[PDB]
Order: C-alpha cells, then sequence, then structure tokens
RNA sequence: CUCCAAUAGCGUAUAUUAUGUUGCAGUUAAAAAGCUCGUAGUUGAACUUUGGGCCCGGUUGGCCGGUCGGAUUUCCAACGGGGCCUUUCCUUCUGGCUAACCUUGAGUCCUUGUGGCUCUUGGCGAACCAGGACUUUUACUUUGAAAAAAUUAGAGUGUUCAAAGCAGGCGUAUUGCUCGAAUAUAUUAGCAUGGAAUAAUAGAAUAGGACGUUUGGUUCUAUUUUGUUGG
RNA sequence: UAUCUGGUUGAUCCUGCCAGUAGUCAUAUGCUUGUCUCAAAGAUUAAGCCAUGCAUGUCUAAGUAUAAGCAAUUUAUACAGUGAAACUGCGAAUGGCUCAUUAAAUCAGUUAUCGUUUAUUUGAUAGUUCCUUUACUACAUGGUAUAACUGUGGUAAUUCUAGAGCUAAUACAUGCUUAAAAUCUCGACCCUUUGGAAGAGAUGUAUUUAUUAGAUAAAAAAUCAAUGUCUUCGGACUCUUUGAUGAUUCAUAAUAACUUUUCGAAUCGCAUGGCCUUGUGCUGGCGAUGGUUCAUUCAAAUUUCUGCCCUAUCAACUUUCGAUGGUAGGAUAGUGGCCUACCAUGGUUUCAACGGGUAACGGGGAAUAAGGGUUCGAUUCCGGAGAGGGAGCCUGAGAAACGGCUACCACAUCCAAGG
C-alpha cells in the first residue's frame, strides 16, 4: 500500500502452523525466501511451537546466533526463516535431523529421520531452459538453480540432490503407477499412485491419485509432488503413511487404543 | 451524495469548484429563503395592480366625457 | 486488533412471564431443589432445548448415515457420563424424554444432601459455598 | 478489412523483421510469415497465401491467444477491422425463482483472414489490450 | 502532470466519471524529447527502479545499416525529408521513428570499392583475387546506383531516439524504395 | 400497614418487531383501462430408438451364525449397475503399450463337474500414447476440485463449575513417555465431469448434397535420392 | 393474534365485537451497584477546530576515530579497549486512525501477463579490461574536496546559517593484472598453382539497430554451381547436431557495427598455515561487505468473465474540446486514444443506456427466523481510499508521501513590523 507489507497479524497466519488466538497481537511473517509464504514454515514456528526447545521468541534468537541450526547443510540465523517442504533441519547438538513432510491432517510433522538420509532431498523441477552461454538448467521447487542436468529430464521429473555438493543425483519421471505425495489444496498430504492424467491443453491438467485402500480423488498437476515407484519410496514417509482415515475409525483407533 | 451541503463551504472551494464542473458536465445534456421568492412575487403582483388602477381611472374618466 | 474472545449467553427468557401453570411449576422446581432465581431454572431448560433439539434434529435422519451415527454416539455417551440418561435406556429416541428434573438431580447441591450429609437442600448449598 | 490496394496508407506496411532480400530472385515474390495460433484452431487459407497486412490477426500478426475463449452472434460490423458481437444469458433470481434474458455486447478485432458479415456466429478469443475496448480476435467463423 | 490513467476518459457507453483517487506516480508520462539535428546531447531520466533512459535531443550521426549487402558505417544524418505521421516534423526537421532521411553516401561507397572494386557510377594481387571470387555479388540495382551517384541515400529511422538516444537505421532497397520515392515525389 | 413480580439488577419514553415466487384481492364496499389494432416482453399443438433376447454380478431381505458378540457359504425375493446380440458408427487413418485371448502347445489341484487356471509359433484397432484429420451449439441436472482465518454447527478435554481456551494426560515424578489442535457449511459466475427425459437450435429443394479402387487437368505446398547448399 | 382480565343489560347463559394484555434490540434517560472470570469504548451526514507532551530511528570482531573524551598497563611508535560528534549505509512507503468521495466504480469469486517493473531473500553466474598489446604505463595498490573539529561572525526569533583554516572512506572521481587453443579479416611472399604463404588485427559483458539459425509428413533420377572427406582424382555422398509451449519474431547462438562505455572487487575482521632456493621471496584458511545477468521470493501495475440500493412524471445519450475505430509517432516499467497528426463514422440504449437520490467504502459477517425472505454491517480479518480543501513534485526498489517539500484558497501561532 504503496510499498511491501511487514507485519501479518495473527488470525492471518497460514491454518496449519496452529497458532493459538489470544496469545498475542501479530504472527511471525516469514522473510523472502526459498518457499513462498504460506505454503512455508518460519523457524520460529518450529522451534518454538513444535519441538518446545525455547519458550519466547527470545531465545529462538538465542539459539540461532550461536550456529546451532542447519537448514539443508547451510547455517542459519534469520529467525523467520522460510523453511519449507523437503528440507533438512540440522541440529548439531541433540544430534538430530528432522525433515518437514506433511501429515494428513494437512499440518508439518515432526519427522525425525537418520543421518544417511539427512544429506539428500527431493525436488520437483518446475522449469528447464537454456541458460547463458548454451547452458541448461532445471530450476526445482525451492528455487534452485543447476546447470547441466540429464537430458531426460522435463517439468515434473523429480530429482534427488545432495546436500553437500549440490548437484543432481538421481531422477523419476513422471509417469502412471509413480508414487505420489500431493502438497496442496483440500487434498494435502495423502499419498497414493498415479492412475490416469488429464490433458486440457489451455490450463490446469488433473491427476487421479489412487491410495494404497483404493479411494481414487483427483488433484491439479500442480499440486502433485513425485516420491519414487511402487512400493518403494525415497524419503521415509511419516507415521500413518498417508492413509487419510475417516472420523469414526479415527475414534475406534483412539479407544482401541486405551493402553495405560 | 455528491451535490450535498457541507458543513463549511468556504474552507471547501477546491472541491466546490471541482464539483461544478462535474455538473456541468453531466447535465450539459440538458442545457444543451423563499421568502424572498414570496416578496418578489408579491412586489410584481403590486406592481401590476397599480398599473390596471390607473388605466382603469383614466378610461372612466374619457367616458364622463360620453354619457 | 487482536482476536475476539468470544462468549454467549446460557439463559433465555420463555415465552410469556405468566402462565399460571408456567409459575407453579417454577415455584415448585425452585423450591423442591432449592434454587435462589428464576434464571437457574431457565439456564437448565436452554441446555435441555439445546440438547432435545439437536436430538430431534438427528432423528430426521435416516439410520446408519455417518453423522447421525457419529454425533448419536457423541451425544448418548456424554448424557450417559454426566448421569442424566440411564446405562440401559441407550437410544437416541429416550433423549426425546428428559424432563428439567433429571439435569436438577445431578447438580451438586443436590447430591450433597441426597448422600445425607447435609440435613436439607439449603444447608448444602452454604456447606458448599462455604468451601 | 484492409481492402486491396494493401499500401493504401501514409506509410508502408511489412511485417516487422521480415526482409526480402533483392539480391536473389525467386517467383513467390513476397516471404510471409504465419504463426499457429494454438488450441486447435486453424490458420485459414487467406492467411498462408493473401497478401493483407495486419499487426493484430493471431495468424500472422504480433498478439497471441490466450486465456477465454468465447462465441457470440455479430451484430454490427460497421467498423473497420473491427466488429461487435452479442452474447446472451439468462440470469437467476432466486426469490422469484425464475431467470431472466441479459445480455452484453462485445467489440472483437476481426482480421482480414475472415469474411464476417451480420447474424453470423463467432468463436473469438482472448488477447491483450488491443485498442481502448477491444480485448478479442475472431479466430474462427462458424456459420 | 502528464498522466496515462484511463479513468478521466468517458466510458464506452459515454458516461462520466468521477473520479475516486489522485494521481499516482506509476500512470505518469514526461515530456516529448522533439530531437532536432546537429552537435550531440543527451540528458538521461532516471525511470522506474533504476533504470535510465536517455533523452537525446540534438543528435547528428547514426549507425545506418545496409541490409542487403549486409553491413553498417556511421554516417551523418543530413535532413528528414519525410514523416509518415505529422508534416510538421519535416519543416522543423525532427528524428523520430519512421522518419525519412538522408544520410551521406560517403562510408558506404568507400567500402563498396574497398569489398569489390567497383566505382560506383558512370593490383595488390590478394585484392584481386577476393575481388574476382565474388563478382556476381557486385550488382546493387538501378535507383540506388543513381543515390550514390548524387552523394546521399534515403534512410529509415528505426531506433527511438527519445527513448535510447542513438538514432540508428537502415537504407531503403526494394519496393519500399519505390513508395517513398512516388510518396515524397507526388507531394513535390 | 398487607400482598405481587423480577432480583445485583430494575424502571420510563421513542422506535421497531411476532407486498402475496411459495401466497393476496378486483358482481354486490379498496381495484378490469370505453373499444378494437398493435412493436418490445412473457408464452406457444403432436411427431424422430421403441421393444425384445442373452450373460455378468453388485446391495439388501429371508433360511441362515461355521464363532469364541458376525467371519461369512447354498437359494430365491426385490433394488439399483454393466456388457453383448437383436438392420443398431462404435469419428478415421499413422507404427506402437499390438487392447484381447477371435489367436494355440501341453497339462490338472478338487463335490461324478463348462462348479475351478500357469506358460506361446499369422495375430485384434480402436490401450489411448502422440500424431494427424475433423467434429452443430446451448439450457437443465449429478459428481469433483474451488470459495483465507475468525464467526456459525460440531468431536475431544473436570478452565474447581461456567462463559471460554486449545490445551493436555501418564510413569520408575532420581535427567521421560505419549494423544491432540478433527469434521461439515457456503447459493450465482468460471473450470472439470457422468446423464440425454424436458425446452430451444441447426443440416439435402434451383441439390451448389453425400460417400468413391473411378478417370480431365488446372494448380500450389517439399519429405526423400541424385556431392552439398541453391536453383 | 394468540393467551388472560374487563366492558357490552334488569339479570344469567351462549355467541360476536371492543379496550387493555407480549419478547423485542436500537437510541435517550432514571433509581440501584458487594465478590470472581472476561473485554469493550463511533456518531451534530461536524472528514468541524486543536494548547502541551509523546508516537522513528539505527553499530557489529567485520565502512571512516588524533574528541585537545574516557580507562589503561600489556608486545603493540601507523592504528589496535571503549567511544559522543559527524560522513557513509539502511529504514522512515510498514504500523496506527477514519469512512469524505466512489453505483460496473470499489469489492467478491475466477482468469491473464506470449504485455511489464521488482530493494531485499535464496540458488546460480564473470582467466578476455590500456596496446602495433616492446622501449612504459603506480598494481607492494593512484587523485581531490568536504563534514564534524578550530576560529571570526550576523539576526528579536526557528532543528537559520555565512566567511577562513584542517583531515578521512565501501563518499566521490579514476584505473592495471592471466590459461591454452580455435576462429575469421587485411594480408608482405613466390610462383602461377587446382594455389599456398610469414605476420598483423578481433574475439568477455551490457546497450542500439539491421541480418541469419532455432528443422522435422514419406520415393529416386536427370540438371548445373562446385569438387568438399577419401581421393580408389573418376566420383559414392558414405556417418550427418538442434530445447520448450496449446501457441511466438521464445529461450539461446551467430554476423556487421554503434555507445558523452554499463559491469568484470584498489574494501574489511579474525586466523596464521605451508614452503624452501631464507627472500620481510613464493603461495594459503574461515568470514564480512559489494557486484553483472538469469531464476526464485516478498510485491506491484494492468487485466478476463459474472454479480449492486431507489428512480421512466429521467428516453434518447456520447461525437466542436477523443466520442467508437484504422495507420504512424511520442510518452511509459509495459499494453492502450494514454496523448499527437491524418483518415473513417462509428459506440451504448425499453434485456432501461444516459441523468438524478443515497443518513453508499465493498466483503467475510450480525439479527429475526418453520421456510421463502427482510433488515443491519464506521466497528478486532482482508481489499480500497484519505490525511483542512485543490494542484504540483523531490529523493528512493518502492510515494503523486502529508509525524516530506512547494505555491494557491480557509483557518491560525510568534514578532523588536523587517520577518
Ligand atoms: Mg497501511
Ligand atoms: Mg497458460
Ligand atoms: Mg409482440
Ligand atoms: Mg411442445
Ligand atoms: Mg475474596
Ligand atoms: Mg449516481
Ligand atoms: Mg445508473
Ligand atoms: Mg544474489
Ligand atoms: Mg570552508
Ligand atoms: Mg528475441
Ligand atoms: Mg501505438
Ligand atoms: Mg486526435
Ligand atoms: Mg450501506
Ligand atoms: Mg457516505
Ligand atoms: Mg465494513
Ligand atoms: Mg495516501
Ligand atoms: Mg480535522
Ligand atoms: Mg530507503
Ligand atoms: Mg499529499
Ligand atoms: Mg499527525
Ligand atoms: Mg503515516
Amino acid at each position: 500500500a504503496r510499498g511491501p507489507k511487514k507485519h501479518l497479524k495473527r488470525l492471518a497466519a497460514p491454518h496449519h502452523w496452529l497458532l493459538d488466538k489470544l496469545s498475542g497481537c501479530y504472527a511471525p511473517r516469514p522473510s523472502a525466501g526459498p518457499h513462498k509464504l504460506r505454503e512455508s514454515l518460519p523457524l520460529i514456528v518450529f522451534l518454538r511451537n513444535r519441538l518446545k526447545y525455547a519458550l519466547n521468541g527470545r531465545e529462538v534468537k538465542a539459539i540461532l546466533m550461536q550456529r546451532h541450526v542447519k537448514v539443508d547443510g547451510k547455517v542459519r540465523t534469520d529467525t523467520t526463516y522460510p523453511a519449507g517442504f523437503m528440507d533438512v533441519i540440522t541440529l548439531d547438538a541433540t544430534n538430530e535431523n528432522f525433515r518437514l513432510v506433511y501429515d494428513v491432517k494437512g499440518r508439518f510433522a515432526v519427522h525425525r529421520i537418520t543421518d544417511e538420509e539427512a544429506s539428500y532431498k527431493l525436488g520437483k523441477v518446475k522449469k528447464v531452459q537454456l541458460g547463458k552461454k548454451g547452458v541448461p538448467y532445471v530450476v526445482t521447487h525451492d528455487g534452485r538453480t543447476i546447470r547441466y542436468p540429464d537430458p531426460n529430464i522435463k517439468v515434473n521429473d523429480t530429482v534427488k540432490i545432495d546436500l553437500a555438493s549440490g548437484k543432481i543425483t538421481d531422477f523419476i519421471k513422471f509417469d502412471a503407477g509413480k508414487l505420489v505425495y500431493v502438497t496442496g489444496g483440500r487434498n494435502l498430504g495423502r499419498i497414493g499412485t498415479i492412475v490416469h492424467k488429464e490433458r486440457h491443453d489451455g490450463g490446469f491438467d488433473l491427476v487421479h491419485i489412487k491410495d494404497s485402500l483404493d479411494n481414487t480423488f483427483v488433484t491439479r498437476l500442480n499440486n502433485v509432488f513425485v516420491i519414487g515407484e511402487q512400493g518403494k519410496p525415497y524419503i521415509s514417509l511419516p507415521k500413518g503413511k498417508g492413509i487419510k482415515l475417516s472420523i469414526a475409525e479415527e475414534r475406534d483407533r483412539r479407544r482401541a487404543q486405551q493402553g495405560l | 451524495g455528491t451535490y450535498r451541503k457541507r458543513f463549511n463551504e468556504k474552507a471547501r472551494s477546491g472541491h466546490m469548484a471541482k464539483l461544478k464542473e462535474l455538473k456541468r458536465i453531466r447535465n450539459k445534456q440538458f442545457t444543451r429563503s423563499k421568502v424572498s421568492r414570496l416578496k418578489k412575487k408579491r412586489l410584481d403582483k403590486f406592481i401590476e395592480h397599480q398599473l390596471k388602477r390607473e388605466e382603469r381611472k383614466t378610461i372612466i374618466g374619457k367616458l364622463q366625457d360620453y354619457k | 486488533p487482536r482476536a475476539p474472545r468470544t462468549y454467549s449467553k446460557t439463559y433465555s427468557t420463555p415465552k410469556r412471564p405468566y402462565e399460571s401453570s408456567r409459575l407453579d411449576a417454577e415455584l415448585k422446581l425452585a423450591g423442591e431443589f432449592g434454587l435462589k432465581n428464576k434464571k437457574e431454572i431457565y439456564r437448565i431448560s436452554f441446555q435441555l432445548s439445546k440438547i432435545r433439539r439437536a436430538a430431534r434434529d438427528l432423528l430426521t435422519r435416516d439410520e446408519k448415515d455417518p453423522k447421525r451415527l457419529f454425533e448419536g454416539n457423541a451425544l448418548i455417551r456424554r448424557l450417559v457420563r454426566v448421569g442424566v440418561l440411564s446405562e440401559d435406556k441407550k437410544k437416541l429416541d429416550y433423549v426425546l424424554a428428559l424432563k428439567v428434573e433429571d439435569f436438577l438431580e445431578r447438580r451438586l447441591q443436590t447430591q450433597v444432601y441426597k448422600l445425607g450429609l447435609a440435613k436439607s437442600v439449603h444447608h448444602a448449598r452454604v456447606l458448599i459455598t462455604q468451601r | 478489412s484492409t481492402e486491396l490496394t494493401v499500401q493504401s496508407e501514409r506509410a508502408f506496411q511489412k511485417q516487422p523483421h521480415i526482409f526480402n532480400n533483392p539480391k536473389v530472385k525467386t517467383s513467390k515474390r513476397t516471404k510471409r510469415w504465419y504463426k499457429n495460433a494454438g488450441l486447435g484452431f486453424k490458420t485459414p487459407k487467406t492467411a498462408i497465401e493473401g497478401s493483407y497486412i495486419d499487426k493484430k490477426c493471431p495468424f500472422t500478426g504480433l498478439v497471441s491467444i490466450r486465456g477465454k475463449i468465447l462465441t457470440g452472434t455479430v451484430v454490427s460490423t460497421k467498423m473497420h477491422r473491427t466488429i461487435v458481437i452479442r452474447r446472451a444469458y439468462l440470469h437467476y433470481i432466486p426469490k422469484y425463482n425464475r431467470y431472466e434474458k441479459r445480455h452484453k455486447n462485445v467489440p472483437v478485432h476481426v482480421s482480414p483472414a475472415f469474411r464476417v458479415q451480420v447474424g453470423d456466429i463467432v468463436t473469438v478469443g482472448q488477447c491483450r489490450p488491443i485498442s481502448k475496448t477491444v480485448r478479442f480476435n475472431v479466430v474462427k467463423v462458424s456459420a | 502532470g502528464i498522466s496515462r490513467d484511463s479513468r478521466h476518459k468517458r466510458s464506452a457507453t459515454g458516461a462520466k466519471r468521477a473520479q475516486f483517487r489522485k494521481k499516482r506516480k506509476f500512470e505518469l508520462g514526461r515530456q516529448p524529447a522533439n530531437t532536432k539535428i546537429g552537435a550531440k546531447r543527451i540528458h538521461s531520466v532516471r525511470t522506474r527502479g533504476g533504470n535510465k533512459k536517455y533523452r537525446a535531443l540534438r543528435i547528428e550521426t547514426g549507425n545506418f545499416s545496409w541490409a542487403s549487402e549486409g553491413i553498417s558505417k556511421k554516417t551523418r544524418i543530413a535532413g528528414v525529408v519525410y514523416h509518415p505521421s505529422n508534416n510538421e516534423l519535416v519543416r522543423t526537421n525532427t528524428l523520430t521513428k519512421a522518419a525519412i532521411v538522408q544520410i551521406d553516401a560517403t562510408p558506404f561507397r568507400q567500402w563498396f570499392e574497398a569489398h569489390y572494386g567497383q566505382t560506383l557510377g558512370k593490383k595488390s594481387k590478394n585484392a584481386e583475387r577476393k575481388w574476382a571470387a565474388r563478382a556476381a555479388s557486385a550488382k546493387i540495382e538501378s535507383s540506388v546506383e543513381s543515390q550514390f551517384s548524387a552523394g546521399r541515400l534515403y534512410a529509415c529511422i528505426s531506433s527511438r531516439p527519445g527513448q535510447s538516444g542513438r538514432c540508428d537505421g537502415y537504407i531503403l532497397e526494394g519496393e519500399e524504395l519505390a513508395f517513398y520515392l512516388r510518396r515524397l515525389t507526388a507531394k513535390k
């Protein structure tokens, strides 16, 4: 309104951060970074809220400035850094590595991974082009730009990136039978396989996913991420595996988990 | 409420000049105290009355001529 | 600027102040359970109105509708837990019974008196509100 | 329309950056560019072979078709190279529970590769602002 | 000042709109350059973003390009001789795009007689080797020949010189030359 | 002085609240124009694939209940669904998933078994890939995606109750384990989709029509092969 | 309009009528007012006027310290801890407040940018810079001209400033170093060939124009050009690379030039390693800051389709002075009558245009409700607009900004009457 805004009033935050109303008047507004605004998670909503390591939003800064937390191998200090889908948050002390994946309610899970898995991440290509001096590049979903890819890589192929070197290691095409994790819209977090794909020259090509209990559903392609072949996935899925239970079965599960 | 009555109009002069222009155009399509009205009307009735009374008197004299 | 802390009123005035059956009923209630004003009775009748209408609006479903099964088991479980409903009468139909005295019997004041440690109703209210 | 005697106006007309070369002497005598509008519409033969010059024609010009594709009947063709079409719909008044006829005129650009008269049904497609009120090119002519 | 807003204009039914906001910066428009001929000067405006524009005023040479032969030479613009939009810019010699100017002929003739050795009008044995190796292409046209005999060629401007400060152009050849000769001399 | 009502609340004034789509009234007490013609508007008769035959099984209901309170096997009852065949384009072609067993070489676990299936020697054009080549257009109606959060309904939860809040619970409480923050709504437009009743629309009357291994050329576009790029 | 009370006569019944009888939830007001949890604060259609205070500034090890500032005492004689002032940088364009204007306008859902700008953040990215590139030109590193400070002052007065003397930079202004090839152009040569030949020049990036490539639907000859690998000297053309989208004159590359020549690190902190020929020789670590272009992100600006209250006793309107369109230019970040010149006569309208009224900011939403509906929404979230009224504009990525400037209308403060 003459320039970019800078505050974000809580109640206009993303609904999936689970920020309680009546605790203050504003919400952490993510800086500009790799991931978009509505579909990121700042590090202060992750360190403070989720893991309960901090109590304030000041002790978060005194964690980040001791050079402790690193997103994707590189050590980050901007306390509202937009962490996002498929990142690898390493905390050196506590010996922990997390990856940010969804879960079938739409949130962002606290999903610890092992060490040797914490050294790659997946990136869905978003464009391929000839760069400059005739050098091809790919542009993945987290803003990366990788020169010299394998010429069989086209738009919507999922690439597997080695965090240290930064180079592409591996890739996965986009075809039926591929395992798909859905990051966007109403089915946010469900895992199925592809069954079909509709053409629509002109806009918004749809995709018929089917999960592992035979419940098909349709999403736009924009919201589809490919994470491996049938059976075998490449990342490690969170618990519950993307099934989308239904609430009567959810309560039968909870109640039958009556252990004390 | 474009042509309202604002509270103070000396302190809104640039505004009312702009509104005068707006009205000029939009209704050039057609252009192409009431006690002062009551006072003017009564005055003009009075003047008409007195001129007629004068005329009446001159003619009644001229009718005295031809009795 | 903050988010609003919501609220809503728990009682509501009935149709008419006088309708002598209503005055006689409220006198029987507020004298038998040892109450204070008419707002206690109207608050309980507001609760029971809400319960009984939402249960009615369930009965205009059909059995094996997921919405009816889910919220019917929810409502029945709550009314069993409070004690208002029985243990054997656990169909959705029986909550279209449940007159006000069923609620006003689970009240802590009467429950003190019934346990025989209070010697009256009003003495029970006074033992309660004096810690 | 463009009305052959193509060099009618006070400046020479040519497709920009299309250069026919006087130091070669072929017979087709004017090198000519035409694109493919996309979306399954066909470049008509009068664009591939014709000699008009239009800079807002989707097949031989510098617009592109994207976004909404509309249809409607032509209602007047009295402007130069543009026309006005007319779309009708039924709008639902929910109190009365009924409908009512409504309509919108729309000015669209007709490239001179088409021959369009009044009463004629047409399918148009959206291009960038062509003039003050024009945002649409005729892309196929049906009836 | 000079704005590019469309909300002061009558709506397409012929209506008349009441304005709902003041002028904005992102709708401006500055002054025309009206860039005459002679003794270079250029003033650089700061546009949106940073973003220089070099508003030229009184420019006098240009990089004119001979399209058919495939070259370009920096020659000296000598006067606007026809303008399609507005016959006033002829009278006052104002360089806009599509102005029809007369340039110089002398770099071009020098180059041509260097490239082929043909002396437009009427020994170092390597040079004989090249010139005889390209003598089929030693053929221009009837008309451009006559212009070279005169001393100055017609040329169109194809660079906006109020926007980039450079008045480049190209040399008329072909049917465009016949059209502009007919127009220019059927005025006269 | 005696009652009555509401009660940490109670009174008075002013307003306002409990036109007709559903759903009003017009001889005699609101209101049918003096009369006919008439453009916009609303509205408009019937008719075009009906009917049969075969197979497949869903989801109920009954006989059932094998079980340590439902896992389900034989039947017919209805209810929805699909595929063939009955003159029934089911868009045409391009080398391919050849779709599919119309294709075939041998074998059989098991109630006597058309009650039950592993591998392949010309194959099947529709598996829709991508590709061409084109196709009457709507209204309606189902289903999907969409329509921020808070608000509203609503699941869980002893804020001591409650209004609320989205917290919390449980242990070896001596260095630690765990459940949550569901769900629905949202009407018109746009997008995608099954349906083809109802209501419009349009094709062959000067046949300027349709298919065609036909045979006149007029033409133009340029794939390949003549070194190679031009002709 | 139910319920309840009463009146309708000489009474009593039964009908009927009449009067009184109800929550509203909005404004104004009265009497009362102890405890716990909670949280609100508009209004004269006056978007009328404002005393005083405050609300926007900022420093790390890491741009500039000789404060004639403070503390030392530890290796610090260029400096070295801390550190006012001032230069530089960044921010002040967010937030907060209000609802005056505004009736296809805003706004709501839905599109588009193959029609553009983008500080920052994140990921990539830069061996080419002067020269006939040898008689040198700082690269162990170039030049002024100011602040604060000192000093002399003006005026009643203000966050007013003049004149003289110093000195800095990531201020400002300049300006070097390096691979190896390959490539074309001009070519001294000699010896005539079917021609080859030393050398010299250009090669990064950005800008501006002209041109070329960016293919693809399946046969073979005859034809010359011309012999290009092999020459098996005849000729076989044998093997021939090329991304994306629905779609491009796209991405990208190439040729000829152009430019008041853009960028291609003279900057800063901690460490002190290897070397080995011991020279203050050669290399070398973790960071900070800056930089070109491309992409991303936070945004912006335009934009597609449908949707507004009362009014016909408002029926024709727009078009001189842009109204609808065509061509060319100018202007803009960019499309566009956005403006200019010329030309055409169009555009909307009983399916209600145009013109009035609005105690009209739009939406999420609130209330009554059996429903259909009807009313309310300045007011906790989003979108617009405004900062007494009108008009301009500066700096900046971003403003037509008002706790920025400039003039005018209206108010109004100080005065030594000049400001
Ligand atoms: Mg703001
Ligand atoms: Mg698109
Ligand atoms: Mg009629
Ligand atoms: Mg009919
Ligand atoms: Mg106390
Ligand atoms: Mg109006
Ligand atoms: Mg109107
Ligand atoms: Mg960068
Ligand atoms: Mg000085
Ligand atoms: Mg280009
Ligand atoms: Mg233009
Ligand atoms: Mg004009
Ligand atoms: Mg309103
Ligand atoms: Mg208003
Ligand atoms: Mg509002
Ligand atoms: Mg403003
Ligand atoms: Mg004021
Ligand atoms: Mg700034
Ligand atoms: Mg201002
Ligand atoms: Mg202020
Ligand atoms: Mg402000």
